[PDB]
């Protein structure tokens, strides 16, 4: 259960950046893996995620309509695309799979955190 | 094993500044490197273990990274409690050496 992320960089607000989160030591299942970000000086938060059996998309209030998503189960990796970036997206992206998508009571997962690659925006 | 050295031996920073400290190894040491904290006249404190794992009760603004021979520590924002020393060791076999550490002072 090791997750390695790559694809960050320093870009202007408005330019897309395709990052990655590769899952290693992960037996294949219907894991619903989410995202979060950290600002220096405060606590934790949560962004969005996608459940199994394809489909099943959801986001937060302020991240709808500008996040592109695609999942490939063969490569054990994730591709995520940005669009119409702003100044509050200076984030170190964590993927968290919650590691228990059971058939009954699929919710209430125990989040496990990765490493992340920093993305810096600057006007 | 461990023949350790680090640079710089002293640092000057204010509250909220992004500070760093680098200690390297002569050869392959893998990645299980720790980071320590020590106040003058008090017990030492632990911040980072295995250069990637954050312990319970340790605030998340202490972050470490590095693999192979080069290692580094990253602090997003300094705190009034953060003015102390740092160390990095390894426990492959059992001889016991020590480093020289570093210092952070008010500028």
């Amino acid at each position: 259960v090791q997750l390695v992320e790559s694809g960050g960089g320093l870009v202007q607000p408005g330019r897309s950046l395709r990052l990655s989160c590769a899952a290693s030591g992960f037996n294949f299942d219907d894991y619903a893996m989410h995202w979060a970000r950290q600002v220096p000086g405060k606590g934790l938060e949560w962004v969005s995620g996608i459940s199994g059996n394809s489909g099943s998309v959801e986001y937060a209030d302020s991240v709808k309509g500008r996040f592109a998503m695609s999942r490939d189960n063969a490569k054990n990796s994730l591709y995520l695309e940005m669009n119409s970036l702003r100044t509050e997206d200076t984030a170190l992206y964590y993927c968290a799979k919650e590691t228990t998508p059971w058939g009954i009571y699929r919710s209430g997962g125990l989040d496990v955190w990765g490493q992340g690659t920093t993305v810096t925006v600057s006007s | 094993d461990i023949q350790m050295t680090q640079s710089p031996s002293s640092l000057s920073a204010s509250v909220g500044d992004r500070v760093t400290i680098t200690c390297r190894a002569s050869q392959s040491i893998h990645s299980f490197l720790s980071w320590y904290q020590q106040k003058p006249g008090k017990a030492p404190k632990l911040l980072i273990n295995s250069a990637s794992t954050l312990q319970s009760g340790v605030p998340p603004w202490f972050s470490g990274s590095g693999s192979g021979t080069d290692f580094t520590l990253t602090i997003s924002s300094l705190q009034p409690e953060d003015f102390a020393t740092y160390y990095c060791q390894q426990s492959y076999i059992a001889p016991w050496t020590f480093g020289q550490g570093t210092k952070v002072e008010i500028k």
